[PDB]
RNA sequence: GCGACCCCAGGUCAGGCGGGACUACCCGCUGAGUUUAAGCAUAUAAAUAAGCGGAGGAGAAGAAACUUACAAGGAUUCCCCUAGUAACGGCGAGCGAACCGGGAGCAGCCCAGCUUGAGAAUCGGGCGGCUGUGCCGUCCGAAUUGUAGUCUGGAGAGGCGUCCUGCGACGGACCGGGCCCAAGUCCCCUGGAAAGGGGCGCCUGGGAGGGUGAGAGCCCCGUCCGGCCCGGACCCUGUCGCGAGGCGCCUCAACGAGUCGGGUUGUUUGGGAAUGCAGCCCAAAUCGGGCGGUAGACUCCGUCCAAGGCUAAAUACAGGCGAGAGACCGAUAGCGAACAAGUACCGCGAGGGAAAGAUGAAAAGGACUUUGAAAAGAGAGUCAAAAGUGCUUGAAAUUGCCGGGAGGGAAGCGGAUGGGGGCCGGCGAUGCGCCCCGGCCGUAUGCGGAACGGCUGGUCCGCCGCUCGG
RNA sequence: UUGAAACACGGACCAAGGAGUCUGACAUGCGUGCGAGUCGACGGGUUCUGAAACCUGGGAUGCGCAAGGAAGCUGACGAGCGGGAGGCCCUGGGCCGCACCGCUGGCCGACCCUGAUCUUCUGUGAAGGGUUCGAGUUGGAGCACGCCUGUCGGGACCC
RNA sequence: CGUUCGUCUGACUUGGGUAUAGGGGCGAAAGACUAAUCGAACCAUCUAGUAGCUGGUUCCCUCCGAAGUUUCCCUCAGGA
RNA sequence: AGGAGGGCGCGGCGGCCGCUGCAAAACCCGGGGCGCGAGCCCGGGCGGAGCGGCCGUCGGUGCAGAUCUUGGUGGUAGUAGCAAAUAUUCAAAUGAGAACUUUGAAGGCCGAAGAGGAGAAAGGUUCCAUGUGAACGGCACUUGCACAUGGGUAAGCCGAUCCUAAGGGACGGGGUAACCCCGGCAGAUAGCGCACGCGCCCCGAAAGGGAAUCGGGUUAAGAUUUCCCGAGCC
RNA sequence: ACUAUCCAGCGAAACCACAGCCAAGGGAACGGGCUUGGCGGAAUCAGCGGGGAAAGAAGACCCUGUUGAGCUUGACUCUAG
RNA sequence: CGACUCUCGGCAACGGAUAUCUCGGCUCUCGCAUCGAUGAAGAACGUAGCGAAAUGCGAUACCUGGUGUGAAUUGCAGAAUCCGUGAACCAUCGAGUCUUUGAACGCAAGUUGCGCCCGAGGGGCCGAGGGCACGCCUGCCUGGGCGUCACG
């Protein structure tokens, strides 16, 4: 999503300047030849000169965008989706889920019909997911550094991510003014939301329709079992990651 | 050059940096093309958005002999065999290609059939309230006439895969398929010498 | 979150538009809140400041003081209120400038266009 | 001599058209060298820079004298692939397209030639009228050395028979402009100022952004969702009211010349016995002409029909006018230019070309006394602060003063102690076991919740009623 | 620089600025996904935060899956042996032996030899080969992305 | 600049106007002069021209650690 | 020389955890410590509004040198130096202040191919008056060719203007891709007097050629012929 | 006679690793610094030309470089006329 | 004890780094298509109660007019205006004005230089105002040549 930046192609080269050579007790850098002004005789055309040219001027044909294999992107989303269901990894990301009834946190399809921000706040309180939204509402502050002076003045933590399925619901409107709370549709889940900052464990609230659709999308280990053509769920390298139950088994011991 | 590398061939000896073409306008090109497609669709509300009807042709050259695709337009002979005047065809959504010819019968028949299928699906609106014209449709047919999107008449590329089960006869064997290929190649390369001796 | 493609969120552009504003635009920018009694009577929230409006200062060191607007210095983004002054080192008197966003209008000067403006703003704030 | 025409001349004749400017993109010409080849001449740089012209909102190209060799495709343009490939190249250095295929976008038309002769049926201008980007009338002229109509190879003419062919009214869609459109300035504290902290509340399809005396959703402008009104554009489209062409059948059938093509010379190309172009010489045809990537002859085959004209869309855009954004720069950076910057200033000239942003919330910009020729000082006043008009902060080099220390033709430096100074108290302790004073309960119970293991047993709390050790 | 305290060069001092970067093509290594496949890169669909994201076009787009030959054109008829990690059996011996190394072969193609037989008379190929040649086969391992390093074209570390 | 010196009615000195412009002018000729620039002026651009040659090339610790020799090269201060 | 590993530091972006008007960043300090080190942590001060740490990722990311760039500052150093064109002195006045201003007196120089009186180029207000903060007038100044505020250039006769010189441009025509380069190559020469008659472009000189002015007076500054008086001329 | 010298006023620059007394030794083969000795006592003024291999200039002589340029010709390859 | 030199600290200087900013720059994307003989771009000179520049404008000269909004502009001073045909260093644009030039057009040009024609309005004189370049096209008027003819 990055926009390219570069310096001018002229940028320190629009002067007429030649080297004086040797025989005058000065360095051989090119110099402004005018006369009658302070610029006359000053260094030019050099990364080391005031008003010169940058060493390797940034050009616009840098590689800004990066290609990822479609299959590898689907594996990453499936791995980030499963991390959202174990509550320990969600807490490790900083989400406040102490009063969340069940972490997979499937909510009835009635929430798909709410259309007020106050209604959305009421829904979050019922499912125990409002302390996460409060933390995101707090901590909103000015970004330190130069990005302040650019068009990024405020930063905050992430709150819950709400997933709906109907494709026409007004739940998107009811939640879009809450800071740190994102709304996603199940058919176009984004890895940037599932693992913010490259850290797995986003706090996700599923509406029932979205959760039921979660098997149509992403399918299973069977080949034609999903919408994504040419994709199967990845297989773990270790069928049972319980190290204690393998080391302390009868056959091993 | 210092090691076991490929011989380098970099075509960067000219002022290539004044001729760099970036693609930062690629998502904007996609939106501009999408917007014009919606404007064109509204400009012709009931007419199909995919353009006029196209024929079926074989791609030329031996590499693409066996693939079919859309052509430019229908031949003047195909339109005549389907009953459609060549001046009327463009006005009712059929493409005309006076350059193309029909050398084989099967290619011609499948295109004539395509026009007949199109004519059974076409609904023509009268150019006035009075339906004095002949090719116009009944009021019921016009009353429910929507706009179709995409390819309403798809083209099949390549012969469909079909493994059959057959009994291998005693003539199917001992055919000597490699020998047939070699003798036919010889008959080709011996033709000029054979014709020379025949003339003498 | 803003949705309009034609509206700029650029901080540089918004500050340039604010400070390089013509006189007729500074009038809207230099608006004041109405008092509680006036807001209830007219069902409008804020109005552009005008000369000979009666005003109360609700922020700053002159908070609570009242007077009538003697000057609208649009070039300096300040209004001058009657008897809100200060002595110089030489003993002379100078009017103190206050931003109209830190006052409330208590009495309105109405000629014929003030009433028409109040009617327009009430209807939106009434429906 | 009167006349008709041809060619030409002169008009401040009546009405009209042209010249220059702009540079990003586009069309035409002209045209290097540095450079690479580790030298250098062909080659490369490059059919590039510079030079001279011509347009537009795009331009140019464009409807096969095209490809191919296939079961064949079917105008132009652009993208991907073809492909760093065929080819070219001191076959060195290097260079280098096209066909097929897949996409975006699709659209085909107008003439000249034979074709009124029962009627130049055509066009322009002056004048008049009107229903006015035009229509009609009249009079002059143009034109037969040819205006109009028919026809364009896909045809067509001719012959014979059947189907098809303006005005308005009211909206939509497109572009612009305006108006209106949520919620605290409630209480306490600190501060010059609350926009900070604490308490109590409200809006949110609005927590983009900005302003205001410090980190403001609710102080103000705005933002969201909408609503209302005004004005363009004269095409495109949605409902209302009022003979010719196509098709079937059957003897003519006209199609572009110093042009094609060939030779040679130069240049250009990937194009190689010659890719395009150009000069000069030769110089066509109509049972003909141009191609099928090796020059030639002959026999077949496939394929087109040049030398006249127009043509949207997909495409390009360091310029102009108007918008939006950014993992960009932050005043030696970013454009040369954040500022009266292509400015001051320099050169006869072509040209060259800077430095220079920040008081404070508000000038509240320092009254007045005294010294002094003045500039200024010393008091004093404003301010939260002198932050005291190049005034936010205010480093180093270097300098003055005060205090300390050392020094016989350098000083500084490493190690090791000492003398003197400057610092520090988590710099360093005052508790821990036994005994007279203050002050809490087992065991068992009723009850309430919630556990561990895989049906037994567990802890806690509050209440009782026996109990006594802490 | 063989050799610097040098009578060898640069350096009066201080502040700020100041030099192996970006892109293309390969290569080895490493990391990730998939795997005889892999790549969705140009387009299309969609996307109410979005120049993200998500879906989709390949029955042949690119690299792979097959060589050799200038070309015309042909195109792998299915291995043993020695040493070997590890596993197994008996009580040092035996069996099976991956990768890798070494040795000898077979098959494909260029060149040369060879020829029963069928056949459209010039083709075929039972057998039988070779001190020849191949970037071959008798192991499917590749494709895409990311990073460091190296070579090369570019201003190409800076002047 | 001082003193000294050459010429001084002629191939004399001088103002203004005008002509000749860069591989060009102009030259009683020194490669002289052509705006302090001349064995080819000055300005801008190509151009950040090329350089096997000179100078510089910015944080710390830890581990490993050279060569100035072979062959070929218009190769001899350079490369493979 | 060279390679590699592990760490330290700078600036962003995605995340996480915080700080700060009860004082952030930066800067200063014979303050205290931690680390072999790159560095880090704390204390005191100044300052008055923002800043940090951890994970990931990215980069215009670390200076003592380059006769390196720009800016600032030393020693040299109160030093080198202010010496051509003969020369000043006295009294007074003014003024805060006089070797340097003004007046008077004296002594000297330029010596009329001048250090005098007027012009052409070139300059452009420097001309005159009044006033004076600083700067400048390489010592000084009360003073000015500085600075500030005002004022000032009068033509029928003086010039330009008119004419032509060397020469320059240029219609048509010729060349040229165009820019542009060519004027004798002759082209119905574009008109002149009184229908009639005739018929061989412009620019270029304030020293060349040339219509017509004199004397006296007048201002702070003009007029060496412009204003006034008088007298003429074209 | 005018300077220099001394005063009032005004007031630069070149140059500068750090510095600045010698003998001998060794050492890049002529040291201010190193080694061994001689020595060596604040701060100042006028001069002076022995040293600082003093300054001024990336040696112009010489060589090298697959760097040029001006001129010549029986060099090579071209070219107006 | 002092002077000098060197050094350590405190305060004061000199200088303008650092830090925090930013109506500027740079990069990317989008939309639109509009200069001129009806005189453009560019150049000059003027123009305000107090202005030099920048910005604006053109003898109607920091502006006239229309429409919109609706009470300012301000550095100082004076005027105008307010329940209004109505303030504004306001916005916007349809009505106007628009000096000397410049492709630049009567001829020139280091010149406010040198010509010709018409002409309101008050024979002649004085006029305000305005014309007079080149190439070309259609038409028109006046012409030239035995160039091709016809009849007299
Ligand atoms: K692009
Ligand atoms: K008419
Ligand atoms: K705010
Ligand atoms: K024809
Ligand atoms: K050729
Ligand atoms: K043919
Ligand atoms: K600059
Ligand atoms: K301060
Ligand atoms: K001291
Ligand atoms: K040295
Ligand atoms: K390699
Ligand atoms: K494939
Ligand atoms: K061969
Ligand atoms: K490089
Ligand atoms: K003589
Ligand atoms: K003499
Ligand atoms: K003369
Ligand atoms: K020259
Ligand atoms: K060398
Ligand atoms: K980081
Ligand atoms: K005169
Ligand atoms: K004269
Ligand atoms: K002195
Ligand atoms: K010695
Ligand atoms: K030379
Ligand atoms: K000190
Ligand atoms: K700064
Ligand atoms: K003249
Ligand atoms: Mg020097
Ligand atoms: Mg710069
Ligand atoms: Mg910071
Ligand atoms: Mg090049
Ligand atoms: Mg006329
Ligand atoms: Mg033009
Ligand atoms: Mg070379
Ligand atoms: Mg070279
Ligand atoms: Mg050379
Ligand atoms: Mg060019
Ligand atoms: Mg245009
Ligand atoms: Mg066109
Ligand atoms: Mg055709
Ligand atoms: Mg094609
Ligand atoms: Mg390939
Ligand atoms: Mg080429
Ligand atoms: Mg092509
Ligand atoms: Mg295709
Ligand atoms: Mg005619
Ligand atoms: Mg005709
Ligand atoms: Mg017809
Ligand atoms: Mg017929
Ligand atoms: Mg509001
Ligand atoms: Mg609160
Ligand atoms: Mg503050
Ligand atoms: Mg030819
Ligand atoms: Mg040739
Ligand atoms: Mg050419
Ligand atoms: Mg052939
Ligand atoms: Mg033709
Ligand atoms: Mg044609
Ligand atoms: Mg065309
Ligand atoms: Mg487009
Ligand atoms: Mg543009
Ligand atoms: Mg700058
Ligand atoms: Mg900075
Ligand atoms: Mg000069
Ligand atoms: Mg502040
Ligand atoms: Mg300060
Ligand atoms: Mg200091
Ligand atoms: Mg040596
Ligand atoms: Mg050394
Ligand atoms: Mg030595
Ligand atoms: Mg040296
Ligand atoms: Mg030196
Ligand atoms: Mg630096
Ligand atoms: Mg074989
Ligand atoms: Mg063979
Ligand atoms: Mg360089
Ligand atoms: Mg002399
Ligand atoms: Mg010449
Ligand atoms: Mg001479
Ligand atoms: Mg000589
Ligand atoms: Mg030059
Ligand atoms: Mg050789
Ligand atoms: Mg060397
Ligand atoms: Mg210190
Ligand atoms: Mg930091
Ligand atoms: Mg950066
Ligand atoms: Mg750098
Ligand atoms: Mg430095
Ligand atoms: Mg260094
Ligand atoms: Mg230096
Ligand atoms: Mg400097
Ligand atoms: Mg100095
Ligand atoms: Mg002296
Ligand atoms: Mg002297
Ligand atoms: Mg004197
Ligand atoms: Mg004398
Ligand atoms: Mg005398
Ligand atoms: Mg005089
Ligand atoms: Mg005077
Ligand atoms: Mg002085
Ligand atoms: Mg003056
Ligand atoms: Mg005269
Ligand atoms: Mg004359
Ligand atoms: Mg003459
Ligand atoms: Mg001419
Ligand atoms: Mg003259
Ligand atoms: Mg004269
Ligand atoms: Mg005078
Ligand atoms: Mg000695
Ligand atoms: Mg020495
Ligand atoms: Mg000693
Ligand atoms: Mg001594
Ligand atoms: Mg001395
Ligand atoms: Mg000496
Ligand atoms: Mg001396
Ligand atoms: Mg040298
Ligand atoms: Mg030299
Ligand atoms: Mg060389
Ligand atoms: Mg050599
Ligand atoms: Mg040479
Ligand atoms: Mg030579
Ligand atoms: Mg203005
Ligand atoms: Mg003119």
């Amino acid at each position: 999503k990055r926009q390219p930046y570069a310096v001018s192609r002229r940028a320190g080269h629009q002067t007429s300047a030649e080297s004086w050579g040797t025989g005058r007790a000065v360095s051989r850098i090119p110099r402004v030849p005018g006369g009658g002004t302070h610029r006359a005789g000053q260094g030019a055309f050099g990364n080391m000169c005031r008003g010169g040219r940058m060493f390797a001027p940034t050009k616009t044909w840098r590689k800004w965008h990066r290609r990822v294999n479609v299959h590898l992107r689907r594996v990453a989303v499936a791995s980030a989706l499963a991390a959202t269901s174990v509550p320990s990894l969600v807490l490790a990301r900083g989400h406040r889920i102490e009063t969340v009834p069940e972490l997979p946190l499937v909510i009835s399809d009635s929430a798909e019909s709410i259309e007020k921000t106050s209604q959305a706040i009421k829904i979050l309180k019922q499912v125990g997911a409002y302390a996460d939204a409060e933390k995101a509402k707090d901590s909103v502050g000015i970004r330190p550094g130069k990005g302040k002076m650019r068009n990024r003045r405020y930063i905050n933590r992430k709150g819950p991510l709400i997933v709906y399925g109907t494709e026409g619901s007004k739940i998107v409107k009811a939640f879009r003014n809450l800071p740190g709370v994102d709304v996603a549709n199940v058919e176009r889940l984004n890895l940037l939301d599932l693992a913010p900052g490259g850290h797995l464990g986003r706090f996700v609230i599923w509406t029932e329709s979205a959760f039921k659709k979660l098997e149509e999308v992403y399918g299973t280990f069977e080949a034609p079992s999903l919408k994504k053509k040419g994709f199967i769920l990845p297989r773990p390298k270790m069928a049972n990651a319980d190290l204690g139950r393998i080391i302390n088994s009868d056959e091993v011991q | 050059v210092k090691h076991n590398n490929v011989i380098p061939n970099g075509h960067f000896k000219k002022h290539w940096q004044n001729y760099v073409k970036t693609w930062f306008n690629q998502p904007a090109r996609k939106q501009r093309r999408r917007i014009a497609r919606q404007k064109n669709a509204v400009k012709i509300f009931p007419r199909p958005t995919s353009g006029p009807l196209r024929p079926i042709v074989q791609c030329q050259t031996r590499k693409y002999n066996m693939k079919a695709r859309a052509g430019r337009g229908f031949t003047l002979e195909e339109l005549k065999s389907a009953g459609i005047p060549k001046k009327l065809a463009p006005t009712i959504g059929i493409s005309v290609d006076h350059r193309r010819k029909n050398r084989s019968l099967e290619g011609m028949q499948s295109n004539i059939q395509r026009l007949k299928t199109y004519k059974a699906k076409l609904v023509i609106f009268p150019r006035r309230a009075r339906k004095v014209k002949a090719g116009d449709s009944t009021p019921e047919e016009l009353a429910n006439a929507t706009q179709v999107q995409g390819d309403y008449m798809p083209i099949a590329r390549g012969e469909k895969r079909s493994v059959e089960v057959v009994k291998v006869t005693e003539e199917m064997k001992e055919f000597k398929a490699y020998g047939k290929l070699r003798v036919e190649r010889m008959n080709q390369r011996q033709l000029g010498a054979r014709q020379k001796k025949a003339a003498e | 979150m803003k949705r309009n493609p034609r509206v700029t969120s650029s901080r540089r552009k918004c500050r340039k538009a604010h400070f390089t504003a013509p006189s007729s635009v500074r009038r809207v920018l230099m608006s004041a809140a109405l008092s509680s009694e006036l807001r209830h009577k007219y069902n409008v929230r804020s109005i552009p400041i005008r000369k000979d409006d009666e005003v109360q200062v609700v922020r700053g060191t002159y908070k609570g003081r009242e007077g009538k607007v003697v000057q609208v210095y649009r070039r300096r983004w300040v209004i001058h209120v009657e008897r809100i002054t200060r002595e110089k080192v030489n003993g002379s008197t100078v009017n103190v400038g206050i931003h109209p966003s830190k006052v409330i209008v208590t009495k309105l000067k109405l000629d014929k266009d003030r009433k028409a403006l109040l009617d327009r703003k009430a209807r939106g704030r009434a429906a």
